[PDB]
């Protein structure tokens, strides 16, 4: 009855998968032995939506865990909530990705994934109405971006009308964490342009932002990270799982936010974010949500949204709060900002209501909004690419596998057609 | 909803005034003792502990509905030895309003004014009588059976061993009453009416 | 003998219908288990049922593709009311969608709705006629609201069918998709609906705002206004009265040609407790602050069009010599202005059972209230406002594609906005002076 | 008779267990969600 | 004034929580029970025959 | 529907109570209950609106309390 | 002094007899031992029970029935049971090996070792009678013993009695779910067999009672235990004006009297109403008028076909209860002025009403609910030309290249009986279309 | 067959109820007992439905244990 299945792979995807388990478990009250331990009614009638059910009346999660090298999963094993996991779940080579993109999509990638497309393929059927997928992977790696394309590509051969939604960790310069990621990103999107229904991009630079500026925490580390990207996760799907004055599920969210098919590359955000010093003068009221909740600095991208112009943007709330502030907020801020806001559709601005918070906060709400200023990313991703793909540097390793220029080629200007024709949107006048 | 903190505190009280309107709705014969009346009949052992199950027959039984995640967020709280039974004498302790000050000026006059032999223990076939005398002109000071048939306008509330009337439950009987009656003027209204004693 | 028969289809529909069926419950005395608390006035035939073996069932229907708002009434406190089997559900939500609503997922449920309205219309005698409920800027409130008017009009034909649509609010709005399924929807009920009314949300909270003294209003308090329209505009078909107006008695005095049957309702007194200290809630005024345009529960300003036909009925301790006067002190007033060709334009019901109150509602009792149901030519406004923002939007050619891959030919939106565009210059002909 | 189905339907050819190269490969926009491109309008009636 | 904890309830694990014990026929009260009759007047198992009539095969 | 009473105030007389009225001069419109009528209805309202506006407050001060517990 | 003799043979018939005979047995109060309760010391009247039980001359009853297999195992369970004590010892006739879903060895190899004992049986148990109204029979079709027997049986005794009535509540296959992979054959030989020696038959495939239980009674996983009560109680229905007082009586003779057009058409489909779980059976209140309006739906059909597609020909319902002619003639007076339903062009009147008094019964661990009104309709109509339609495809396919004949050649079957079977079938089918056409 | 009951609820009468009877004006079938008899077949059903309600609450516990015994 809408349930959506989980898959993830390489190194970032199994890490952020890890975290984000911990918190849907905690939200629906799941210990780390699969038995409900639940207080409330409310928290055991929608866990069919991410939980399996077995013998003893314990709950296993329908998620896929997928590598070319069993250590990252090694480590998630062994670690806390790591028994919940299906044993069989676990796909792995003895080989490894080579952060090479050609590696992960065309000599490794393809003769592994015959096994788990048999694993999800048998979830699939298994569940009484299948709502969807999410991905979790990161770009700028081997076994992430080059398998999970592929996987992407087979599994919408086989589900033309079910939903995708991805996660991607889009690589930002700045970070240079690998010197072929140029190679792996511009390929990537190419492959994700055809395919995703959905994407969210997520960036490391961003998310160091956010650990320094406004959580003002000293020492951060990828468990905190990899936790700003699981609240974020949960939210949107968090009126799915809960009641609400409002009702919206991914295909809803998705029908009120992408103009034109092609257009599909959102930013998140999440609010309220405090720091230990700093909560003990603020306020938490729905005027205060809504005015973090579109700072430039909080979204999880390093495209500021100050450049560009809102095509259009999704707010999700949770917690009792009246209707009329969230309606009312949403045009004042609108009409304050005419000047960030595209013209020819009014009312681009879309609003949902869920009466559960999470534990330990009142009130709590998450952005999606598709800004015409992500193209800046895209083009600077694409003159890095152009600049190495010049003098061919590196590129031996990827024609190793049989690979043609072509391909590169083709790679380009379906990333350059993308940048050009929504950056003309920017520019539309009525 | 989301009853983690102090989420199941404030849930809790939500129900506390909800009953209340329901009781002061009505504004009828419906009184909150006949709460703990009906309660005995199921308690059976005198034990003090109800499930969920007979909890909810009782509030039906008197006409209050909730829903049913409603229920359980009543049996979290109010189970205070973790055996899965709530406990409705504790429940029928709560929600149970002190009386204000000036309405305890009422309730001590009124009962001054009958018991002028300063003892504080009344008899209960004095109240017999002046509550009919107020009623009816044609009452007559003689009648046949005047004890038990007069004696129905009293023995609603509970005596002592001695069958006088105690003071302090003289108040319990009057303060569980004033539940179903929100409006304090109205309460002027009754008092004063019923008892023919009118003084503030 | 006499009854009718809801229709609550989409969210706004079904929550609606949860303050509606509240508040008939507890007017004739149904407790939420179905059972009759007094031991006791055929009053409850027009709206309950007598299932036999105790209890009482309504005759409603609650319609939805997300069985996420059913599982509350299934689950609230009139679980054990409503019948089983007529809270139908499906499993995938239309998602914002006209499309999708009205003929990918329209086929598969529209039939069990059918079964279960034959059932029920059997059960009648003298059924009056239907009332509908949809929120007009949502995927299954216009997709399946269509479907089901389209499909009872050749089902039943001469049977009267009311309806109480939601359009968008001017400026304030929740999705942004919305103006699509609102031209749209608007092409196809006004074939298909003897009786239309409009329910816009931002009137209301103006109202809650103004008069409530409430700083944060929610839905809830919304749809208890409006389950008070609907109890006063049906009191007199159950309820004795000097005057007695019924269902069939308002299109026959209210609508002056089929094509022109858009209504703004209003309704009187609105006030809270704290200041119906100070005012004296007579006939005369609780009539004049009807006729106001601020409290009008429609976005319209009637000061900038004709009233055709005014019905309008009072409830409570009435007198019929004082609402007259009030009638003569209302056409000597200038700025309200009637057409050229209704020299009497007024339709009085009376009916004597004052109006109930909900426990933990905000409107104070009182003795005497009016209820207002308005025909003018004003109501060509809200039309041009949404013409304007459809076409802003569909020059571009947004979000179309989601409306042609289900099935849906393009040519619907040229036709909607003819459609539409054609009725914008019938109301204003109307209004000209011979 | 015909009972035309829409967005899921019940009958595939290998669902269950269907398994028993680089020169290909995704060109421009024969994916489904890209190629911004919208077919030809017709008159329609309505009227039926 | 305390960290995270993971366990609620503390739930011990079955691991060192007692001993196994002969409780593997917990399910066997009805495991070579019938139903072609049996769910019809009776849900236990039919008691050992006694009498058969002619032709029982 | 029915007409079972002359007015919401008063209900059809007693048959004996019509003695005459056969010359119009008696119809049990004149009132002359009217003064006192209203004067208890007017304390008829007081009290509902007393009422109302402790539920309102008591309602008040259960809303306050949630933000206090949550600070 | 009225009898009536049940046939069951085949495990669909035995297992459907077994649920017969128990809502019997409670029905007229007698103890699975064979003898009523000792606590009721009154001696005794009633006498009704002799329709379906006979007195032994000392203490209990016997019931006029005969069980018929070739596998020994379900007989066995039969005798082994709780009702070991009542049915007579040798009329539970068993063979030794099943036919094993082959027509062929079930109507020309085994079957002739068994006919003659069914014979013998069923001449014991007739001369005994006096008032004999005719013979039920029930038969699972898709099966190799049960349709061979059947067949056999039937043909035996149109000979043996004459004009004596039958009566036949066969299971056809449904339409797509099903149990063996050679089912048609048998089906289509077995429809050849009982065109000319049933008088009327009644459809009883498995996929419309399992959508009924699915449905209204709400349960998620059925079992051929309910489908074989609801069975038994339509049963019940229909022959309780024959051993109970009533306002307005129907004998079995008054069936193949005014269900009947011509003797070709005796194929009809049945329904019951109502079927309704105890969690919303009297939160509805279940009045003659409501039952009667679902008796016509069309998804309560026993049958898995749309009486929408075809027309009418005949009707016939009984009420069990408290039924009153004058509400039975404005539920009729309703159903006529419904549109959805229509009738022949030749049947201006086409409604044969009857009226008993005794309320169905209830059986313990059951799932329908206790009911003081009941209806059951047998209706024929144009429409049931679905099932053999759908049906001849089916043969087709697999009989255009021979599969499986080797196994129906081998057992003593002449090849050509496929081609005439089918021919008989095609004939049918062609009789339903041209009576039903206008004038 | 037989028909000894003129109708399902009431009996045919003893002779000498039938005093008259020859002048059709007591007729004996327009009740007086109809609603005293319909309001008590009510609790005479609901009665019924509880007991079943409770059945079938018992045989769902005991189909139950079977699986959590098999845990
Ligand atoms: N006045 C009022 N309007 C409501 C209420 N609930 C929903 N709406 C309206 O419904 C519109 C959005 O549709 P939804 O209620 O979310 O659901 P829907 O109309 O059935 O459409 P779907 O989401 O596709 O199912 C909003 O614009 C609201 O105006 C309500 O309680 N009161
Ligand atoms: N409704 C119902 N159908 C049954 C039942 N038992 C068997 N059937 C049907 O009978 C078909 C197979 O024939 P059976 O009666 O089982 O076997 P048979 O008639 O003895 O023939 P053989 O297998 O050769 O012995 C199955 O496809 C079932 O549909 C039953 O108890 N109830
Ligand atoms: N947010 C986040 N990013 C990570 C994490 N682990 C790795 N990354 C990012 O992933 C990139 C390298 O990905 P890689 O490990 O090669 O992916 P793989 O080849 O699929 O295993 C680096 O730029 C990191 O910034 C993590 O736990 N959280
Ligand atoms: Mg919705
Ligand atoms: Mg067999």
């Amino acid at each position: 009855m809408r349930e959506i299945v989980h898959i993830q792979g390489g190194q970032c995807g199994n890490q952020i998968g890890a975290k984000f388990w911990e918190v849907i478990s905690d939200e629906h009250g799941i210990d780390p032995t699969g038995t409900y331990h639940g207080d409330s009614d409310l928290q055991l009638e929608r866990i069919n939506v991410y939980y399996n059910e077995a013998t003893g009346g314990r709950y296993v999660p329908r998620a896929i865990l997928m590598d070319l090298e069993p250590g990252t999963m090694d480590s998630v094993r062994a670690g806390p909530f790591g028994q919940l996991f299906r044993p069989d779940n676990f796909v792995f080579g003895q080989t490894g990705a080579g952060n090479n993109w050609a590696k992960g999509h065309y000599t490794e990638g393809a003769e592994l994934i015959d096994s788990v497309l048999d694993v999800v393929r048998k979830e699939a059927e298994g569940c009484d109405c299948l709502q969807g997928f999410q991905i979790t992977h990161s770009l700028g790696g081997g076994t992430g971006s080059g398998m999970g394309t592929l996987l992407i590509s087979k599994v919408r051969e086989e589900y033309p009308d079910r939903i995708m939604e991805t996660f991607s960790v889009v690589p930002s310069p700045k970070v240079s964490d690998t010197v072929v990621e140029p190679y792996n990103a511009t390929l990537s999107v190419h492959q994700l342009v055809e395919n995703a229904d959905e994407c969210m991009v997520i960036d490391n630079e961003a998310l160091y932002d956010i650990c320094f500026r406004t959580l003002k925490l000293t020492t951060p580390t990828y468990g905190d990270l990899n936790h700003l990207v699981s609240a974020a996760m949960s939210g949107v799907t968090c009126c799915l799982r809960f009641p609400g004055q409002l009702n919206s599920d991914l295909r809803k969210l998705a029908v009120n936010l992408i103009p034109f098919p092609r257009l599909h590359f959102f930013m998140i955000g999440f609010a309220p974010l405090t720091s230990r010093g700093s909560q003990q003068y603020r306020a938490l009221t729905v005027p205060e949500l809504t005015q973090q909740m579109f700072d430039a600095k909080n979204m999880m991208c390093a495209a500021d949204p100050r450049h560009g112009r809102y095509l259009t943007a999704s707010a999700l709330f949770r917690g009792r709060m009246s209707t009329k502030e969230v309606d009312e907020q949403m045009l004042n801020v609108q009409n304050k900002n005419s000047s960030y806001f595209v013209e020819w559709i009014p009312n681009n601005i879309k609003s949902s209501i869920c009466d559960i918070p999470p534990k330990g906060l009142k009130m709590a709400v998450t952005f999606v909004g598709n800004s015409t200023a992500i193209q800046e990313m895209f083009k600077r991703v694409a003159e890095q690419f152009t600049a190495m793909f010049r003098r061919k540097a590196f590129l031996h390793w990827y024609t190793g596998e049989g690979m043609d220029e072509m391909e590169f080629t083709e790679a380009e200007s379906n990333m350059n057609d993308l940048v050009s024709e929504y950056q003309q949107y920017q520019d539309a006048t009525a | 909803m989301s009853l983690y903190g102090v989420g199941l505190n404030v849930q809790v009280d939500r129900i506390k005034t909800e009953f209340r309107l329901y009781v002061s709705k009505q504004k009828g014969g419906l009184n909150v003792r006949n709460l703990r009346r009906i309660f005995e009949q199921l308690d059976y052992q005198q034990n003090g502990q109800l499930n969920l199950d007979d909890f909810k027959a009782g509030l039906n039984k008197f006409g209050f509905f909730l829903k049913n995640v409603d229920y359980q967020c009543l049996l979290k709280y109010f189970d205070v030895e973790q055996n899965g039974n709530v406990n409705y004498l504790a429940f029928l302790s709560c929600i149970s309003q002190t009386l204000n000050q000036r309405r305890a000026n009422f309730v001590l006059k009124v009962f001054d004014s009958i018991d002028s032999e300063q003892k504080g223990a009344v008899h209960p076939f004095s109240l017999a009588e002046r509550l009919e005398v107020v009623k009816n002109k044609d009452y007559q000071i003689g009648s046949k059976t005047r004890e038990q048939l007069v004696g129905e306008y009293v023995a609603q509330f509970h005596k002592n061993q001695d069958g006088l009337i105690t003071r302090d439950e003289f108040v319990s009987y009057y303060e569980d009453l004033g539940l179903g009656i929100s409006s304090d003027q109205h309460f002027i209204e009754i008092l004063q009416t019923q008892w023919g004693i009118k003084e503030d | 003998m006499r009854e009718v028969i809801s229709i609550h289809v989409g969210q706004g529909g079904i929550q609606v219908g949860n303050a509606c069926w509240e508040l008939f419950c507890l007017e004739h005395g149904i407790q939420p288990d179905g059972q009759m608390p007094s031991d006791r006035d055929d009053a409850f035939n027009t709206f309950f049922s007598e299932t036999g073996a105790g209890k009482h069932v309504p005759r409603a229907v609650f319609l939805d593709l997300e069985p996420t708002v059913i599982d509350e009434v299934r689950t609230g406190t009139y679980r054990q009311l409503f019948h089983p089997e007529q809270l139908i559900s499906g499993k995938e939500d239309a998602a914002n969608n006209f499309a999708r609503g009205h003929y990918t997922i329209g086929k598969e449920i529209v039939d069990l709705c059918l079964d279960r309205i034959r059932k029920l219309a059997d059960n009648c005698t003298g059924l009056q006629g239907f009332l509908v409920f949809n929120s007009v800027g949502g995927g299954t409130g216009s997709g399946l609201g269509s479907l089901l008017l389209e499909r009872l009009s050749v089902d039943y034909g001469k049977k009267s069918k009311l309806g109480f649509t939601i359009y968008p609010s001017p400026q304030v709005s929740t999705a942004v998709v919305e103006p699509y399924n609102s031209i749209l929807s608007t092409h196809s009920l006004l074939e298909h609906t003897d009786v239309a009314v409009m329910l816009d949300n931002e009137a209301i909270y103006d109202i809650c705002r103004r008069n409530l003294d409430i700083e944060r209003p929610t839905y809830t308090n919304l749809n208890r206004l409006i389950a008070q329209v609907i109890s006063s505009l049906t009191a007199s078909l159950r309820f004795d009265g000097a005057l007695n107006v019924d269902i069939t008695e308002f299109q026959t005095n209210l609508v002056p040609y089929p094509r022109i049957h858009f209504m703004l309702s209003s309704y009187a007194p609105i006030i809270s407790a704290e200041k119906a200290y100070h005012e004296q809630l007579s006939v005369a005024e609780i009539t004049n602050s009807a006729f106001e345009p601020a409290n009008m529960m429609a976005k319209c300003d009637p000061r900038h069009g004709k009233y055709m036909a005014c019905s309008m009925m009072y409830r409570g301790d009435v007198v019929p010599k004082d609402v007259n006067a009030s009638i003569a002190t209302i056409k000597t007033k200038r700025t309200i202005q009637f057409v050229d060709w209704c020299p009497t334009g007024f339709k009085v019901g009376i009916n004597y059972q004052p109006p109930t109150v909900v426990p933990g509602g905000d409107l104070a009792k009182v003795m005497r209230a009016v209820c207002m149901i308005s025909n003018s030519t004003a109501i060509a406004e809200v039309f041009s406002r949404l013409d304007h923002k459809f076409d802003l939007m569909y020059a571009k050619r947004a979000f179309v594609h989601w409306y042609v891959g289900e099935g849906m030919e393009e040519g619907e939106f040229s036709e909607a906005r003819e459609d539409l565009a054609a009725l914008e210059k019938d109301y204003e002909e109307v209004g000209i002076e011979t | 008779f015909e009972l035309s189905k829409g967005p899921h339907s019940h009958k595939d050819f290998c669902s269950t267990f269907g398994r028993v190269s680089t020169s290909d490969f995704r060109k421009k926009n024969t994916g489904t969600m890209g190629s911004n491109k919208l077919p030809i309008i017709k008159p329609f009636k309505y009227a039926d | 004034q305390y960290a995270y904890d993971f366990n609620p309830a503390k739930t011990q694990s079955l691991q060192s929580r007692p001993i196994e014990h002969n409780k593997f026929s917990a399910w066997t009260g009805d495991q070579l029970y019938r139903t072609s009759y049996g769910t019809h007047w009776t849900s236990k198992p039919q008691e050992p025959k006694t009498h058969v009539p002619p032709g029982y095969a | 529907m029915k007409r079972v009473k002359e007015s919401y105030f008063r209900e059809h007389p007693h048959w004996s109570d019509i003695n005459g009225c056969s010359g119009a001069k008696e119809f049990e419109g004149e009132d002359l209950a009217y003064d006192a009528r209203i004067k208890y209805q007017k304390e008829t309202q007081k009290q509902w609106i007393e009422q109302q506006i402790r539920e309102k407050k008591m309602r008040e001060e259960a809303e306050r309390n949630e933000e206090r517990a949550y600070a």
